[PDB]
């Protein structure tokens, strides 16, 4: 089976919250319910599969071709995407020096003001912030996630991730939204990815994408309808996006050598 | 912003029938419709007259309605949706508990007894369609509830009739020509839904064709010298010899809305707790008014 | 596929008034376990009709996921999804790979029988 | 056009696999390649000189249980009905 | 108890069956149970028989008759796949009319006869995926094995071109068809049609 | 722990060389905490992590296999008292007393190993290359994976006497001193030969009971329970079994390793 993992000093969690971001409720219909409720979908699942023995992560990956998979796979997915959401929205106050952390948080790491500079031609990331709440609010029609990517093109750029996409695996991004009708030239990369991929995984290799996202802010319902309400779906992003633990995402991209 | 895209029956402050909260209806169509409507407007004023069908039916995908598709997809389908419905007779629902292995309770009915039917309703002639078009009503009430359960996002599972009376009769001038259904089908709606068949064609050869006729264009040059179509002359085949036809037999794709049911955490998450689609879908099909049904449904040869 | 290997069989404790267990994948086995609660609880009556009770509470859960299992597809079709190989696919290539050796093959067999006849 | 010892002609029926659908498979299946056998007192049919005719190399010679496989029993009171139907006039 | 906990095994989980591991007669249903290992026990060489499976199988999936046998060996064969045509089943989205399913879908003390889809389909026949099917390519056998499964080819005229297009190779090539449709004879047996798109 | 890496340069796009080192920083650090499977066995346990001798539990061997027995067509007679019944043509091994006889076996191995107990584990069926090594590698034991070179015990000042002896103290410490012709050129006796597949390496535990050596091994339902000191009943064949009997026995000689090296701290 699988365990939700414990949140930093849920203690808090569990009528407290996460400062601005949310009290209690929140994760109580998402980390408490939520997750749980599509971890043990997937555990159900993986149940007599070698899918399981792995991390869902890694079964995420797997379980990318053989599409008869994907009920799993989009769940699988969605419980790695969250993870990846709690630890952007996680306050991870740090410890020690016993009175409670001053929250003298890292904003915009050094490496993530140059990051961004290149990603986006020269511009602040705060000039982002809402940049993403506009490309989110028309890059969605249902459910999904927000998510900063890190490519091979070290350009750290942000994917229209929706409703429980790979934000690995570029084939499965689920960013075209097939229901509503897409210019030709989405199309365009749609051919392309048809025969990117078509010849990648021809030789039993599915696009080795090291295409690592990077912040995450999930779009279900559960994250905005629950709370923050309908036409707040932006509002609740805003929030969100005003403040992120750095510390994640300062360990979010690869920025020193090891062996 | 009229009341228009709204049927009394739907109250304000009213916990629809238990099944929505006080402010369940608000948060799952009240305040929905709120954002719902404005972009509506935002998108245009024909909103005003027009109906959403009118923009919808007027492009399969125009470049610029893609947005207002969206916003004018999902009202109509609230309304065919909600409108089919009259209320369960429960109390306000609890927190469904941790379901799952909880849930698949009872029986998810295989062949254990059906609630709210037609045949309860009155609707005989229609509930035999139904057992002559699902199996029976047994069978096709064991899909629908499963078929929305499957969904994983904001979609809309929907039961249909698909007519195909006849090709030409639109030229042949038949204005009295109350579609004829020849069987019943459900399909469902996503995000922005269409009539269904993948629109496969409907948008693919439209698109295809549309990069393929460039590809010899593409080569601006000249057209890749001799080598031709190659690995996309069987794959040119994509509609050209198969999408071309599976666009259903010879342009004739239609279907015929019936009975509707969303799939959207906001219709369920409200009340049912986490996971309770089940039981909404439960209380749902409990709360179904066939006669609209009935009456949505059309005669058959 | 069904999970014969057998995990800590220790922490297995199961509540079978339900034919379905976390950890614990479906199977005919969990039927089994199953008609066990309807037998010894006595929920109905002989074997027979006990096992069958579940067996209608099986079709079901494999009805549902069934359901399920096109779903996701459908849905992540139509979601910005390429796939690269799919269950026709493995049933084509390997098929045609095996017909690399058989086409070769003939081409000594019936060949060699001419000048072995002729 | 082919000769026949090169391909299986599996009926539709039946699961076609990729191997399935090679020579290998062909030789493999080659390797692998009766009221009386169901249990009537053989020798009961003394007379019918046509059932008796079955079990026969067809040189009014019985087989070794090799081929006709039946029950001693069965065998042995299957070669006294043809012992017997000699002695009775047909056969 | 030493038995409740036997009667639980993995090991008994799979019934016994003695059914011939080469089965030249002709097939329908599956035979035996494939046991699936993680790749993990594959290199730990471990697939839970009452033997290891040797280094020489390099597959996840095999099928058992016999723990071990007098041989001092168990006796298995690494080419259980069925995994394979049962998913193309799913593969090809196609419904089976289960001659009439009064109340229970399937219908039917023990329902040893027309045992039902057996386990091919657990979906509710009509759907909209139908959309005239998804015309899934087929290996013509003249009937043509779509999935693994043969559907006797059907076409609005003869196409002999076509076939001899493939000339000896008609299995070899692979025509998309539109499936008609598939049904279970009583004998656990799938008849279907296909649709040569030529 | 990169000394050969050029970090690509600034335009340069990630440098394939190093990307992957961006994989295992988003391993060890972010790596799968979102989700995390528990309750599963891995093949990668029990030879690391073993259960303590007290530990152990009738499920816990029913699971690693220690009970399948060999077929009932190949029973040596000779353990009608540790067979259970029989099942699909297989010698189920009453695990009841399988307990027992681990139980007891491990307490051999840490009294042995609380001695400076030269304990030797033998194993020849594939796989066992690495557990057993791992094996001795806790108890500070010696282990042999290949084929028993037969005479090794009986003739060994010709067999081994070619390899070299090193001078050992309480602590396992190399004394690093001299150690003489005659001296080195003798015999190193093990005082715990544990054998995992007794079916066919009797050369050795003959030559054993000849060598008056201790001997522990696991007896399946053909083995015959007599020709070792003390006979574990279990299944010889899987490994995921062996495997799970030998940690026992493993982790028995490490605590007994540590108590010792712990009586020497004292002073």
């Amino acid at each position: 089976i699988h365990v939700v993992p414990k949140l930093p000093n849920s203690k808090a969690l569990l009528q407290n919250g996460v400062p601005n971001i949310l009290s209690s409720s929140g994760f109580k219909t998402v980390w408490f319910d939520y997750q749980r409720y599509l971890c043990d979908k997937l555990t159900l699942a993986t149940a007599g599969q070698s899918l399981e023995s792995y991390y869902p992560f890694h079964i995420l990956l797997k379980t990318a071709g053989n599409p008869l998979q994907s009920n799993i796979f989009n769940l699988a997915s969605s419980i790695h995407n969250n993870h990846l959401f709690v630890e952007n929205i996680l306050p991870s106050a740090v410890e020690h020096g016993t009175n409670s952390n001053a929250v003298v948080k890292t904003e915009p790491s050094r490496l993530f003001l140059s990051k961004i500079k290149d990603s986006f031609n020269g511009s602040d990331w705060e000039v982002v912030k809402e940049e993403m709440i506009y490309r989110a609010e028309n890059e969605v029609l249902g459910q999904g996630w927000l998510f900063l990517v890190e490519n091979n093109e070290k350009k750290l750029f942000i994917l229209t991730s929706n409703n429980n996409g790979t934000p690995y695996y570029f084939p499965r991004n689920q960013s075209f939204d097939l229901n509503s009708a897409i210019s030709i030239d989405e199309f365009a990369t749609l051919k392309q990815m048809k025969e990117l991929i078509g010849k990648s995984t021809k030789l039993n290799g599915k696009v080795q994408d090291w295409t690592m996202p990077i912040i995450c802010v999930n779009l279900w319902d559960h994250a905005y309808l629950h709370d923050y309400g309908v036409g707040n779906r932006s509002k609740y992003v805003k929030n969100v996006l005003d403040n992120l633990n750095w510390s994640v995402v300062n360990n979010r991209i690869f920025s020193g050598i090891s062996k | 912003y009229s009341t228009r895209y709204a049927l009394e029956h739907l109250k304000e402050g009213a916990p629809l029938k238990g099944l929505f909260s006080i402010e369940g209806l608000q948060k799952a169509w009240f305040d929905r419709v709120k954002y719902l409507d404005a972009k509506l407007n935002d998108c245009t004023n024909e909103a005003q007259q027009k109906p959403l069908e009118t923009l919808i039916h007027e492009n399969s995908k125009s470049a610029s309605k893609k947005h207002i598709v969206n916003y004018a997809s999902s009202l109509y389908n609230l309304k065919f949706s909600m409108s089919s419905l009259q209320g369960c007779i429960r109390t306000p629902p609890e927190e469904c508990p941790r379901l799952g292995p909880e849930a698949l309770l009872q029986t998810p009915d295989f062949n254990r007894t059906i609630s709210n039917e037609p045949l309860t309703t009155g609707n005989e002639r229609l509930q035999a369609a139904l057992i002559s078009s699902f199996g029976s009503l047994m069978e096709f009430r064991t899909l629908l509830i499963n078929s929305n359960l499957a969904i994983s996002g904001d979609g809309f599972t929907w039961l249909v009739a698909r007519r195909q009376l006849d090709k030409r009769a639109m030229r042949n001038d038949m204005p009295n020509r109350d579609i004829e259904y020849d069987k019943l089908f459900i399909l469902n709606t996503y995000n922005a839904g269409t009539p269904f068949n993948f629109s496969t064609s409907g948008v693919m050869n439209e698109l295809n064709n549309q990069y393929t006729n460039m590809e010899k264009q593409r080569a601006k040059e000249a057209g890749n010298l001799e080598d031709s179509e190659m690995t996309a002359k069987q794959a040119k085949t994509k509609f050209i010899y198969e999408t071309q036809q599976k666009g259903f037999s010879g342009k004739e794709v239609s279907y015929i809305p019936l009975l509707a049911i969303d799939a959207s955490p906001k219709t369920w998450l409200t009340d049912y707790g986490v996971f309770g689609k089940r039981e909404y879908l439960e209380r749902v099909w409990d709360s179904i008014e066939w006669k609209i049904v009935e009456s949505r449904l059309p005669q058959r040869t | 596929p069904k999970i014969l290997v057998e995990n800590e069989i220790g922490d297995e404790n199961y509540d079978w008034s339900h034919m379905l267990q976390i950890g614990r994948p479906l199977d005919g086995e969990s039927v089994i376990q199953r008609t066990m609660y309807l037998i010894k609880t006595k929920q109905y009556g002989d074997m027979v009709e006990a096992y069958d009770h579940a067996r209608y509470e099986f079709y079901a859960l494999r009805m549902q996921e069934e359901t399920e299992q096109q779903v996701a597809l459908e849905e992540a079709e139509m979601f910005g999804s390429l796939f690269g190989v799919s269950a026709i696919e493995h049933g084509i290539q390997k098929e045609q790979e095996v017909l690399d050796v058989w086409e070769k093959k003939v081409v000594e067999e019936t060949e060699l029988m001419a000048a072995r006849t002729s | 056009k082919i000769d026949q010892s090169l391909s299986k002609k599996l009926p539709k029926g039946t699961i076609y696999d990729p191997f399935d659908f090679s020579m290998g498979r062909i030789h493999l299946d080659r390797k692998y390649q009766d009221i009386m056998k169901s249990g009537a007192n053989p020798l009961e049919f003394y007379a019918r000189p046509r059932i008796l005719s079955r079990y026969v190399t067809s040189t009014g010679r019985i087989q070794h249980r090799d081929i006709t496989g039946l029950s001693a029993k069965n065998q042995r009171r299957l070669s006294k009905a043809i012992r017997r139907c000699q002695a009775i006039g047909l056969m | 108890t030493l038995a409740e906990l036997l009667g639980r095994s993995r090991i008994a989980q799979v019934a016994n069956n003695h059914k011939p591991l080469t089965y030249t007669g002709k097939k329908f249903h599956p035979t035996h149970q494939i046991i699936e290992t993680k790749p993990s026990t594959l290199y730990r060489q471990e697939w839970g028989l009452k033997s290891a499976i040797p280094s020489k199988i390099k597959s996840r999936y095999l099928v058992y008759n016999d723990l071990d046998t007098l041989e001092r060996i168990t006796t298995f064969e690494p080419r259980g796949g069925t995994q394979w045509n049962r998913l193309r089943f799913q593969e090809m989205g196609v419904p089976i009319v289960s001659n009439i399913g009064r109340q229970n879908p399937f219908f039917k003390k023990f329902n040893t006869e027309i045992i039902g889809t057996g386990g091919l389909s657990y979906s509710l026949p009509g759907k909209l995926k139908v959309i005239q099917r998804t015309v899934v390519p087929g290996r013509i056998l003249n009937l043509a094995a779509i999935g693994g499964f043969v559907a006797d080819v059907v076409f609005f005229q003869s196409p002999p071109s076509s076939f001899n297009s493939m000339g000896d190779f008609i299995r070899m090539k692979t025509f998309l068809f539109e499936i008609l449709e598939a049904s279970m004879e009583k004998n656990g047996s799938v008849s279907m049609h296909a649709r040569l798109l030529e | 722990p990169y000394p050969n890496l050029i970090p690509s340069a600034n335009d340069k796009p990630y440098s394939s060389q190093e990307l992957f080192l961006r994989q295992l920083n988003h391993s060890m650090r972010t790596a799968k905490l979102g989700a995390t499977i528990s309750k599963v066995y891995y093949p990668h346990k029990d030879i690391f992590y073993p259960p303590l001798p007290e530990n152990i539990t009738v499920e816990s061997l029913m699971s690693a296999g220690v009970h399948l027995g060999q077929s009932t067509s190949l029973w040596r007679s000779s353990t009608q008292s540790y067979i259970y019944g029989e099942y699909k043509g297989i010698h189920i091994i009453d695990l009841n007393q399988t307990l027992s006889y681990l139980k007891r076996a491990a307490k051999v191995v840490e009294g042995v190993s609380e001695s400076g107990g030269i304990i030797l584990f033998l194993g020849t069926r594939q796989g066992q290359k690495r557990g057993l090594e791992e094996a001795a590698k806790k108890t500070h034991g010696y282990y042999v994976s290949t084929r028993w070179i037969p005479g090794t015990l009986t003739n060994s000042t010709e067999i081994s006497g070619i390899w070299e002896k090193q001078e050992i103290d309480s602590n396992d410490n190399p004394t690093e001193r001299a150690l003489s012709p005659n001296e080195t050129s003798k015999q190193v006796k093990p005082d715990l030969l544990v054998v995992l597949n007794p079916t066919e390496n009797r050369n050795a535990l003959l030559e054993a009971i000849k060598s008056r050596v201790p001997t522990i091994a696991i007896i399946d339902t053909d083995s015959e329970p007599s020709l070792v000191t003390y006979p574990i009943p279990g299944n010889d064949d899987s490994l995921r079994s062996v495997n799970f009997l030998l940690g026992v026995l493993a982790r028995a000689g490490q605590r007994g390793l540590q108590n010792r090296l712990a009586r020497n701290n004292e002073k």
